């Protein structure tokens, strides 16, 4: 044994169920709302910090780019927290665990996330 | 244990994420609630209700559910997808720092104003 | 009635490397034992054995054990008994390798099996080219050898009384040794150990001179204490010298 | 370096001894092994690394036949309450004696006997002398003292009977040196250069009762391969 | 040059408590004699002095004393190490551990220390191999430095960590012990004893003082053994 | 765990130790840093540099580690050289409450000035 | 461990208790000696009082304390008297957040006087 | 066993070497910083007070004594940072823990630590 | 076995010692002042708000119901402390635990405690 | 029931003095009949969980009885928080133990000698 065996893992052979792009994309939502509550919180910051601030805290958020990056926050965590609640129901027992009820629940989580993606995108902008 | 999780076994980790989970849950509603019956926003309006004792009170608590739960959470995904010790160590060491902080900061400013 | 009295199926005085191997043997048949020792089972002269244990053990180089057999048989000048020279060339590769699966540390060929090194007096079919089925660790061979057995004695949880001095067997109105009582070094007391089996290895004796290499504790207490019970001693009148 | 010999034994372990007629008869319950244990596996001269497999083989063999020795040997009956101080005797009169001679001394003559007389070169008058000595030195010991009469580790009383073992053990080596007459193996004498085999080809055997000393036959005839017909010592 | 000495006796049936009492003995200027030597020779004189002594070579670890405040072997250390100008020569026994007579330490707690590792081989049972176990010269040369321990105690009884908590520290002794047994390629079980020694007070309480090393007669580093088994920990439960 | 301690195992207080350490000389750090930069020290520069977010938030930062680092290593000192139970006990609640108090009082200054 | 109360054993929580009581205990002992001295109480000397920096880090440790205290207690009595897992989960949760946020409105309230 | 064994435990018989003496002084370092940073605590409390807190803290720090006592400090604070930096690289396995790198580790910390202590003194100063 | 067997847990048949009424009245007191603490915070916090803040906890205090509230909490938590410090006081080992000294502390306990409601109440009122 | 280990078997009985001895007095009378731990709350609320007075003077008696040397196993085995701790004190076994027993000792023993190990 001079060389260790090799090991199939090319992810781009391997097919996935929709179960579990939602928890992929949970994880990843998890990091990137990880990240955007420290943003929004330095930009809160800025805002509270007096009238000045406030103003400038506002024309940052003025912004199309910064629009861009708070409405990707704000569907990232709408994401993260619908997929995170569907997952806690399943674990109490609110939601059968069959492959059928979790494709049923995938697909009513992302639409979901779309609805509550437009609905703040209409805030932020 | 694993010595380097907030955290004493699986039952923890899984309560502890549950109940800050839901405690965040709460703190999201209450700000998009805010948000949405706000209409205009001024700094008027912004200081008015960032001078109430409920708000700064449930923005701090909020923050402090966001450190435990992040902290579970990056442990996971860290012991996931970092097979190093010395990288894996750093990486959380470098995400518990920086939530201390948001915690330390969301505190500077909620008794600024 | 006036002298303590400790009953144990075998009493092994000493704890030297035959010593605690023959107790570690009887123990796990399923025999109470008891483990004396002048001093610490650690201590025994077998500490100091470097040169290794010689078994066919084929692993260097192939043979068989009665080249084995006759170059003993050769060095010894025709006096051993040849029944017992070929039991012991004929068993030691099967104990060298339950030795090894003790835990003994054996160098180690290329392949991974048991060293052994070409050492004088080992000659290959009846006396032919050299051989080196010599197998020892690197130079602690005997050290590693006795903390070996003394970590298996512990694993198998011996009866050991260290530091206890063997006075002198005991035997009965039959003649037949009843036990051995002995003495405590540490707080001075004196017991009677009763064992069916009252096993001697004390060892060796070289200290009778005024130049050994046996240590301080070689002082032939066994040798001494069958002669008195009544033992005959054989072939004292040879003894391997180093000038 | 080595001691040869010991208490005699069989393959098994078992303690042989002669009784009144030379045949071998187990002496029941007491056994040996390792280097202590004659179990005649080295001869007159010992190879460098037998030592080791020895002690492990037959201490293995010793433990693994307890059980068939214990059968055979049969119920042993016990030990009568004047045995165990007909056995302490010794340390008793080693612990009585405050005025005796020094013991440090008589081990250092003894010792000097031993090697002067009872080393790599022997002989006749020489050895005769050195059984001499170690008579008058053992009659001397018979009245060693014990300075340090202490009871908590008394390391005193361990080395003075170590010296009395010591001494046996000389006596017993002497005696069986200026036994045979011949120059086999380690063994070699300045009178008897000659390694005989018409009447020397046998161990030697010391009856401790009379201090006498006796000839034993060897085992020549093994199991499993024809035996080895003794031969001319070689380079 | 007559040799004076200052040694530690003591005697639990006539004494009260331990006192230094001195002694002289004069030794021939040609020949350089180890420590062992002058006892014996003292003890010729004063058969009431008591110390251990097997080998005499330094390779069992019996006469573990404390000479001149440095711990070591009376046998393998001559007089001109202790031997100075205008100072006595101190002879004490091992610190920490208790005292039995006039220079014997009690050992118990080293032994039990020892022995709460379970030095010894661990194999479970399957893929056994047709002869002895293989490992390779790599596995072996694994092992140096690590199964030479003679066990003198001369490492623990100088180390403050061993004298504050003896029965809880294992030892540099004891470390050592564990390292080999958890790096020897034999035992398949590395897993069982690392759980056990994942204690707050089995290993972790070696703060690097390094006086096991400086007073090693062997020669070995039980400092590098403990940082192993550290690592070992750190690697597998965190 | 010994149930008294700040700490799980010896590979929690180890890597606790270390990464409070590793804070604690990143503080050191800036402070010295500040300390002789400074030049000349006067009220109104020592205001302005405690008067910064980022100089109170690393000081609570340090104060937090600092309460771990030297919980962790008093309880070491302490079960090391106080055998009795007592009083070992009664000067490890000491030492814990004035840490606590260390940090409480950090707080009270910064958010003071 | 249970996984879901602020202890880690038997003796860590019954150290633990005792030592917050000790605290709690002290804490109410400098209450009673200031409202019993006090004489007539007026805003004036309500403020005095609860201005000076002792007073106000005093009662933040007590809370503290008292978080921590009532987390055991409830914990146990929870245990004792709820057999459902869900309610005594929820039960438990609802008291750890309102003793959090007991000891962020002392807070609140003590940097905001 | 009416009275127990005693025990050589004559510390002023023993000797230690200087990789010993490192320890034993980080460790009296540690807990020396753990008073200093109460007291250092305390004195930053009175200087931030206010504009004559902070005076009275400035005339506190120009005592002769308080300068002693302030060096004195950041001398034992230096030497624990350094030997716990130095302990921490031989754990981590930046240095060899053989008996002659322990030594030269522990006589650069004291050098380096002797340096320290002499650039803080001329700050106290 | 189709239902389960019953069990004699009717506690208006058993019989308490008065140590049993002392722990069990502990453990009510400590509920009672875990709630009490929020009370007081809250009325605490109301008073330091500000002047007219501290005019209308007085007000709230000025109240005969409030007033019997305040002097409950009281009461209780004094009660609590008390039998608190007397288990601590046992479990140290202050406090011989036989049956007659644990009387001997719950009377003593009760009288302490009804001293300490007295004292309060003269305050509150 | 007793635990020891096997080295160092003494000759005949083990060797334990009066005193020795008198520290078991008060300890294993026990009867057996329930009469202490169907009286106490602690049972009543979690049987399963809490051990009871009875069962905590069993393990007392056989805690510091000096015949067993396991005593830091028995120690870890009962050191959990429903185990032992669920004892207020409510000293009800007393009351009612009809051998005139102190269960409440017991547990105050087993709660100093967790504390003095685990602390
Ligand atoms: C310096 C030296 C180097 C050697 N090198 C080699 C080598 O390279 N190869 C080789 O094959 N052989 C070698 N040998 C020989 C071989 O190693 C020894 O013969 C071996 O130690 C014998 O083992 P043993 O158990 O019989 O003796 P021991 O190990 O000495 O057994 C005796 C034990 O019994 C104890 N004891 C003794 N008397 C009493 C008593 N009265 N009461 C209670 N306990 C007692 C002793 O303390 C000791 O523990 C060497 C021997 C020496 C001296
Ligand atoms: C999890 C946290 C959930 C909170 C979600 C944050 C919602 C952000 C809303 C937003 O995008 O504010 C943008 C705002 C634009 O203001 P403007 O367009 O001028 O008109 C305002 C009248 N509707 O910009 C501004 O006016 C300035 C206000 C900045 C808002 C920062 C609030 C941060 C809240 C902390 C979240 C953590
Ligand atoms: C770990 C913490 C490391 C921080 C080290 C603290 C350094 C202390 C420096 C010092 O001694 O300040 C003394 C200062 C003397 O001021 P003065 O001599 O008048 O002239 C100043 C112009 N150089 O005195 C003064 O002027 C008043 C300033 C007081 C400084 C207190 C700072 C405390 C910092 C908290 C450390 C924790
Ligand atoms: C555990 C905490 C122990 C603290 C015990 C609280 C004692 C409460 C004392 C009280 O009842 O205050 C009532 C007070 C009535 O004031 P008044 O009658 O007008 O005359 C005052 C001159 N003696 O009412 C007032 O004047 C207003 C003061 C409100 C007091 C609130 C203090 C809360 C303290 C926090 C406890 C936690
Ligand atoms: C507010 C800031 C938050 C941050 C920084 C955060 C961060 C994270 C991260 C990084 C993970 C790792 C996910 C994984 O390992 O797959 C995670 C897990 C999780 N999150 Fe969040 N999260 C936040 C809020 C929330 C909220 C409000 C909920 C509401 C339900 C939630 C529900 C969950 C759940 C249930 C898990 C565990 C699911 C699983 O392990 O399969 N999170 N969190
Ligand atoms: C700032 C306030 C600090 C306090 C109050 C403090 C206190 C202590 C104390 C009392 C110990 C016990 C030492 C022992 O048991 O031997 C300790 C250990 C230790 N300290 Fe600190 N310390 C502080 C800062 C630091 C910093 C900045 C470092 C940077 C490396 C550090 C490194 C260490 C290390 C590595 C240990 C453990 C070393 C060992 O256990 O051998 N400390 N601390
Ligand atoms: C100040 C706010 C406090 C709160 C909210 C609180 C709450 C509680 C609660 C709910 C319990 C449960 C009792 C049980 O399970 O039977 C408890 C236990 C206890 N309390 Fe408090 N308590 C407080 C203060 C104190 C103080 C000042 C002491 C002083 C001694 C104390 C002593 C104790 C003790 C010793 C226990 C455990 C006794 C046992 O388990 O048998 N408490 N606490
Ligand atoms: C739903 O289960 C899955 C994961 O989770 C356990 C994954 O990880 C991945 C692969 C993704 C990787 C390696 C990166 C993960 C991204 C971040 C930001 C950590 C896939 C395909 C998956 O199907
Ligand atoms: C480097 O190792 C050492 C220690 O540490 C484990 C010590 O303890 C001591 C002795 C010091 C004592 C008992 C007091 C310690 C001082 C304080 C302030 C706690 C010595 C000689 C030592 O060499
Ligand atoms: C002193 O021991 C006792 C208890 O404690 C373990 C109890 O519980 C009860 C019964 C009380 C119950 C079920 C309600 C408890 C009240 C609250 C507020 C939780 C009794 C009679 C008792 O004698
Ligand atoms: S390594 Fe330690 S125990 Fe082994 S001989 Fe050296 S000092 Fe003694
Ligand atoms: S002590 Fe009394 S009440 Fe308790 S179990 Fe024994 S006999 Fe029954
Ligand atoms: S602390 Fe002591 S045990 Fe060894 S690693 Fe350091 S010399
Ligand atoms: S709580 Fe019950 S079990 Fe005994 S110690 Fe008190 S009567
Ligand atoms: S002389 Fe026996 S160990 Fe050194
Ligand atoms: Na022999």
């Amino acid at each position: 044994v001079k060389k260790q065996r090799p090991v199939n893992l090319d992810l781009q052979t391997i097919r996935f169920p929709i179960t579990a792009i939602a928890s992929i994309l949970h994880r990843v939502s998890g990091v990137i709302t990880f990240v955007a509550v420290g943003i929004l919180l330095w930009l809160l910051g800025t805002s509270l910090s007096s009238p000045e601030g406030f103003e400038q805290a506002s024309a940052i958020m003025g912004s199309f780019f910064v629009k861009f990056i708070m409405w990707g926050i704000l569907t990232a965590l709408a994401y993260h927290v619908v997929v995170g609640i569907r997952h806690m129901m399943m674990d109490f027992g609110y939601l059968e665990e069959t492959f059928e009820a979790g494709k049923r629940s995938a697909k009513i989580s992302f639409v979901i996330t779309v609805v509550l993606s437009l609905l703040a995108g209409v805030l932020v902008w | 244990s694993n010595a380097s999780a907030l955290g004493r076994n699986g039952v923890h980790d899984f309560i502890l994420v549950r109940a800050t989970a839901i405690v965040l849950t709460l703190y999201i509603i209450y700000m998009v609630g805010f948000f949405a019956t706000s209409g205009e926003l001024t700094y008027e309006v912004w200081i008015g209700f960032f001078a109430s004792a409920f708000t700064k009170v449930f923005t701090l608590l909020a923050l402090f559910s966001i450190l435990i739960h992040a902290w579970i959470g990056m442990w996971q995904v860290l012991t996931d997808y970092v097979k190093p010790l010395a990288l894996r160590l750093m990486l959380q060491l470098v995400i518990v720092v920086a939530l201390v902080v948001y915690v330390i900061y969301g505190f500077v400013v909620v008794w600024g104003v | 009635m006036k002298l303590p009295v400790r009953e144990f199926d075998a009493v092994v005085i000493g704890a030297g490397g035959a010593g605690m191997r023959a107790a570690l043997q009887i123990s796990q048949s399923g025999q109470t034992c008891a483990l004396l020792s002048k001093v610490f089972p650690t201590r025994s002269h077998t500490v100091s054995a470097q040169g290794g244990i010689t078994v066919a053990l084929g692993n260097t180089h192939e043979d068989n054990w009665e080249w084995h057999m006759y170059d003993t048989v050769k060095g010894s000048d025709y006096i051993g008994d040849q029944d017992a020279i070929e039991y012991m060339c004929k068993t030691g590769p099967e104990a060298i390798l339950e030795l090894e699966h003790m835990g003994l540390p054996f160098s180690r060929l290329d392949d991974g099996r048991i060293y052994q090194r070409p050492f004088g007096g080992q000659s290959k079919n009846f006396g032919g080219e050299q051989a080196a089925r010599t197998a020892a660790a690197a130079d602690r061979t005997g050290h590693a050898l006795l903390h070996t057995l003394y970590q298996q004695n512990l694993k198998n949880h011996t009866t050991i009384f260290s530091e206890w001095y063997a006075l002198d067997l005991v035997k009965n109105q039959d003649g037949a040794v009843v036990g051995c009582t002995a003495l405590c070094i540490e707080t001075g007391e004196v017991v009677y150990f009763k064992a069916r089996a009252t096993v001697l290895a004390t060892g060796g004796a070289g200290r009778i001179y005024q130049s050994t290499t046996n240590a301080h504790i070689n002082t032939g207490d066994g040798v001494g204490m069958a002669i008195r019970a009544g033992v005959p001693v054989q072939d004292m009148e040879m003894w391997q010298f180093h000038p | 370096h080595y001691m040869m010999g010991g208490i005699p034994t069989k393959v098994t372990g078992q303690a042989l001894t002669v009784n009144e007629k030379g045949e071998d008869v187990v002496v029941p319950g007491l056994f040996a092994v390792g280097e202590i244990a004659c179990v005649s596996v080295h001869g007159a001269n010992r190879l460098g690394g037998n030592s080791l497999l020895d002690l492990v083989v037959f201490g293995r063999a010793a433990g693994l036949h307890l059980q068939e020795s214990i059968a055979e040997q049969g119920a042993l009956r016990d030990a009568s309450e004047s045995d165990v101080e007909a056995s302490l005797d010794r340390l008793n009169r080693w612990n009585n004696n405050r005025n005796g001679e020094d013991p440090v001394a008589i081990r250092k003559a003894l010792q000097e006997c031993m090697q002067h007389n009872f080393s790599v070169f022997r002989e006749g008058d020489a050895m005769a002398k050195g059984l001499e000595q170690l008579k008058v030195i053992r009659e001397r010991l018979k009245n060693a003292r014990l300075d340090d009469t202490s009871s908590e580790f008394n390391t005193q009383r361990v080395e003075c009977l170590e010296l009395d073992n010591l001494m046996e053990t000389a006596y017993a080596t002497a005696v069986s040196a200026n036994f045979r007459t011949e120059s086999r193996g380690a063994h070699s004498r300045f009178d008897f250069p000659d390694r005989d085999d018409e009447n020397w080809l046998c161990h030697s055997l010391y009856l401790p009762e009379s201090e006498s000393m006796t000839r034993r036959s060897v085992n020549m005839e093994p199991k499993l391969r024809p035996a080895f017909p003794p031969k001319i010592r070689t380079y | 040059m007559r040799l004076e000495f200052s040694i530690y006796r003591y005697n639990p049936d006539v004494d009260d408590a331990p006192r230094m009492q001195d002694y002289t003995l004069e030794a021939d200027e040609g020949r350089d004699m180890m420590l062992l030597d002058a006892l014996i020779q003292l003890k010729e004189k004063d058969p009431s002095l008591s110390f251990r002594r097997s080998c005499r070579e330094g390779v069992c670890g019996s006469d573990g004393l404390n000479m001149n405040g440095k711990n070591g072997l009376a046998c393998i250390t001559p007089i001109s190490a202790l031997n100075q100008p205008g100072k006595k020569i101190v002879i004490r026994p091992l610190p920490g551990l208790p005292v039995i007579r006039d220079l014997v330490v009690d050992m118990g707690q080293f032994y039990a220390q020892y022995e709460k590792i379970k030095p010894y081989l661990l194999n479970n049972g399957q893929n056994p191999p047709a002869r002895e176990h293989l490992q390779m010269p790599e596995q072996r040369e694994k092992l140096d430095g690590l199964y030479e321990c003679i066990l003198c105690a001369c490492c623990s009884t100088s180390c403050p960590s061993f004298w504050w908590n003896p029965d809880k520290f294992i030892g540099p002794a004891g470390l050592l012990a564990a390292y080999r047994f958890l790096i020897d390629s034999r035992d398949t079980e590395t897993d069982s004893r690392l759980d056990g020694l994942s204690d707050a007070f089995s290993v972790f309480r070696c703060h690097s003082i390094m006086n096991c090393v400086s007073v090693c007669p062997k020669g070995l580093n039980p400092t590098r053994a403990i940082g192993h088994i550290k690592s070992m920990l750190l690697q597998r439960n965190a």
